[PDB]
C-alpha cells in the first residue's frame, strides 16, 4: 500500500478505457450493436436513423 | 462472425464447444477454424497517426 | 511541507508515473521540565537573551538554546541590557558573569 | 417507479453506474479534505484550568462546558449565520460538528500551551510570553520590545478580538 | 463505535515552567506523489465508425 496513489490513477485510467470499449457495444435503441449486421439487413431509410 | 483482422497461429487451447473467444471488455481476439479446427488471434491491423 | 518536523535535507527517487521524496527531518525525543524566567536582574538592569533562553535547575540558572539542552553560564556575551528591573513581569535574580 | 422504462436504460450502457461511482469519489474526496483540513494532530490537547497566559484574554475561542456543544463564541456565532421523490440523498458527513470543534479546541491548547513545538514533535510547554518573544523574534522585532509593552498588547489583542466579534455578530 | 480524535494529554502550562528537549531522533519519511498518467489518444472517428 506505499504506492497507492498511483496504483489508484493507472486503475482509474484503465477503468476508462474499459467502460469505454464496453459501451462501444451498447444498443443505444438501435434494433442491435454490430454495425455491419444493422447495415446489411434493411434498406438504406430505415438504417440511417 | 466478421471484422478485419491479421490472423496469425495461436497457442490458447480452447475447449471442444467453444469457437470464438474474447478477452476483456468483450473483444473478439481469438476464433477457431470451423474446417481444421484449429486456433488462431485476430489482431487488429496496424493503424496510427502520420 | 518537507515532511513531519525541522526539515534539514530531501532526496528525490524515481517511480513509476511520479516521484517518491525522502524527506530528512528533526525531531526531539527526549525532554525535561525546566524553571525559566524572561530575564534576569544583577546591578538594577534587565539581561534578555541572545539567541536562547533562561533555565534553571533548582539552583543554578543557565542560558541554552531552544531546539537542545546546552547549559552556558549567563555572560555578558550572551545576554544583552535593555531598560530598567521595575516594567519586566515574571523576573528574577541572579549573578552576571563578566568576562 | 417504472419496469419497462428500466428495460429500455439498460440498453445504454452503464452509464448509471459510472455517474454513481463519480458521485461516491466526490464523496469519499469530500471527507478525505476534511480530514486533511483538520484532523492534523495525533493528541487532542487540553487547556489547564487556570488561565494565566500573560494578560492575553482566550476565554472568547476557548470551549465552555455550560453549553451542550463544546463549541466556542465565536464557533456559535459562525454556525448561526450559515443556512426526495427521486433519489435525492444528502449522505451525513463522517466528522460531525462536535469532533470538528474537538479538533479546533485540541490546535487552539497547543498552540497556546507549547507554541509551533506541537507539530515537529512532542508538545513542549512554554509560557505565553515567551511564545510571543519567540514571535517577535521571528518577525524581526527584538523581544526587550515584548517584555516592556506585554500589558499594551494584550490589552490591545483582547479588543481585537472583541471587535472581530462584534463584527460576526453585527454584519454577514 | 464512536471514534476516538486519539488520546487526552494535559499539558503541564505554567509560568514559570519549560520543556527544552535533551535528545534527538533524525527520521526519513517517505511521500507519493503522482506527475504524469499514461497517455491515450483514442481515434475520434474509428471508435464510432471503425
Ligand atoms: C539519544 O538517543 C540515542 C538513540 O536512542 C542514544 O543512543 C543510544 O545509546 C545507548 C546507550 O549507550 C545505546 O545502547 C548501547 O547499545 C550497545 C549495543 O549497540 C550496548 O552494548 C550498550 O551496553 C548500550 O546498551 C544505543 O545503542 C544507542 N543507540 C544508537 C542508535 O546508537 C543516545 O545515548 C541518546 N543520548 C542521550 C544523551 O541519552
Ligand atoms: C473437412 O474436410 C477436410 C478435407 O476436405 C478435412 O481435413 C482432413 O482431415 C483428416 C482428418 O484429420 C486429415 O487426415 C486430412 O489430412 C485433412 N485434409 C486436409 C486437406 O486438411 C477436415 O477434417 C473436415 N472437417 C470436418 C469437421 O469434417
Ligand atoms: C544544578 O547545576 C549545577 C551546575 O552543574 C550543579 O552544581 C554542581 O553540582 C555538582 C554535584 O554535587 C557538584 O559536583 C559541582 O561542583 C556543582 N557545581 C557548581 C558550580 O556548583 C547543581 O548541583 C545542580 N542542581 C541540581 C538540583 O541538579
Ligand atoms: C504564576 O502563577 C501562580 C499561580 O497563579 C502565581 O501564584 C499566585 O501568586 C499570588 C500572589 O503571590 C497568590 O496570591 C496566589 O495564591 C498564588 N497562587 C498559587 C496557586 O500559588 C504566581 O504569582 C505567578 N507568577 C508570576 C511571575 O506571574
Ligand atoms: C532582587 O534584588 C533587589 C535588590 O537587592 C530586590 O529589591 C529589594 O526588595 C526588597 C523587598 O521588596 C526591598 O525592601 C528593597 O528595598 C529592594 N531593594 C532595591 C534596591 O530595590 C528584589 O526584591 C530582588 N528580587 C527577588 C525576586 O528577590
Ligand atoms: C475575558 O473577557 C470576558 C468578556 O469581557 C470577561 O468576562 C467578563 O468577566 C467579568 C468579571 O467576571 C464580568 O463582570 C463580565 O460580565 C464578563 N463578561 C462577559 C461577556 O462574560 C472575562 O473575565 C475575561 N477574562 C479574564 C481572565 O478576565
Ligand atoms: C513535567 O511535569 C509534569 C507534571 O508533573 C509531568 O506530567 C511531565 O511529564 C514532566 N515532564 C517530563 C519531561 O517528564
Amino acid at each position: 500500500s506505499a504506492l497507492g496513489k498511483l496504483q489508484d490513477v493507472v486503475n482509474q485510467n484503465a477503468q476508462a478505457l474499459n467502460t469505454l470499449v464496453k459501451q462501444l457495444s451498447s444498443n443505444f435503441g438501435a434494433i442491435s450493436s454490430v454495425l455491419n449486421d444493422i447495415l446489411s439487413r434493411l434498406d438504406k431509410v430505415e438504417a440511417e436513423v | 462472425l466478421t471484422g478485419t483482422g491479421v490472423l496469425t497461429e495461436s497457442n490458447k487451447k480452447f475447449l471442444p464447444f467453444q469457437q470464438f473467444g474474447r478477452d476483456i471488455a468483450d473483444t473478439t481476439d481469438a476464433v477457431r477454424d470451423p474446417q481444421t479446427l484449429e486456433i488462431l488471434d485476430i489482431t487488429p491491423c496496424s493503424f496510427g497517426g502520420v | 511541507f518537507c515532511g513531519k518536523g525541522y526539515h534539514l535535507m530531501s532526496f528525490p527517487q524515481s517511480a513509476p508515473h511520479g516521484v517518491v521524496f525522502l524527506h530528512v527531518t528533526y525531531v526531539p525525543a527526549q525532554e525535561k521540565n525546566f524553571t525559566t524566567a524572561p530575564a534576569i536582574c544583577h546591578d538594577g538592569k534587565a539581561h534578555f537573551p541572545r539567541e536562547g533562553v533562561f533555565v534553571s535547575n533548582g539552583t543554578h540558572w543557565f542560558v541554552t538554546q531552544r531546539n537542545f539542552y546546552e547549559p552556558q553560564i549567563i555572560t555578558t556575551d550572551n545576554t544583552f541590557v535593555s531598560g530598567n528591573c521595575d516594567v519586566v513581569i515574571g523576573i528574577v535574580n541572579n549573578t552576571v558573569y563578566d568576562p | 417507479d417504472s419496469t419497462e422504462c428500466s428495460n429500455l436504460l439498460l440498453q445504454y450502457g452503464s452509464f448509471c453506474t459510472q455517474l454513481n461511482r463519480a458521485l461516491t469519489g466526490i464523496a469519499v474526496e469530500q471527507d478525505k479534505n476534511t480530514q486533511e483540513v483538520f484532523a492534523q494532530v495525533k493528541q487532542i490537547y487540553k487547556t489547564p484550568p487556570i488561565k494565566d497566559f500573560g494578560g492575553f484574554n482566550f476565554s472568547q475561542i476557548l470551549p465552555d462546558p455550560s453549553k451542550p456543544s463544546k463549541r466556542s463564541f465565536i464557533e456559535d456565532l459562525l454556525f448561526n449565520k450559515v443556512t426526495k421523490f427521486n433519489g435525492l440523498t444528502v449522505l451525513p458527513p463522517l466528522l460531525t460538528d462536535e469532533m470538528i470543534a474537538q479538533y479546533t479546541s485540541a490546535l487552539l491548547a497547543g498552540t497556546i500551551t507549547s507554541g509551533w513545538t506541537f507539530g515537529a514533535g512532542a508538545a513542549l510547554q512554554i509560557p505565553f510570553a515567551m511564545q510571543m518573544a519567540y514571535r517577535f523574534n521571528g518577525i524581526g522585532v527584538t523581544q526587550n520590545v515584548l517584555y516592556e509593552n506585554q500589558k499594551l498588547i494584550a490589552n490591545q489583542f483582547n479588543s481585537a478580538i472583541g471587535k472581530i466579534q462584534d463584527s460576526l455578530s453585527s454584519t454577514a | 463505535y464512536t471514534m476516538s480524535l486519539g488520546a487526552e494529554n494535559s499539558v503541564a502550562y505554567s509560568n514559570n515552567s519549560i520543556a527544552i528537549p535533551t535528545n534527538f531522533t533524525i527520521s526519513v519519511t517517505t511521500e507519493i506523489l503522482p506527475v504524469s498518467m499514461t497517455k491515450t489518444s483514442v481515434d475520434c472517428t474509428m471508435y464510432i465508425c471503425g
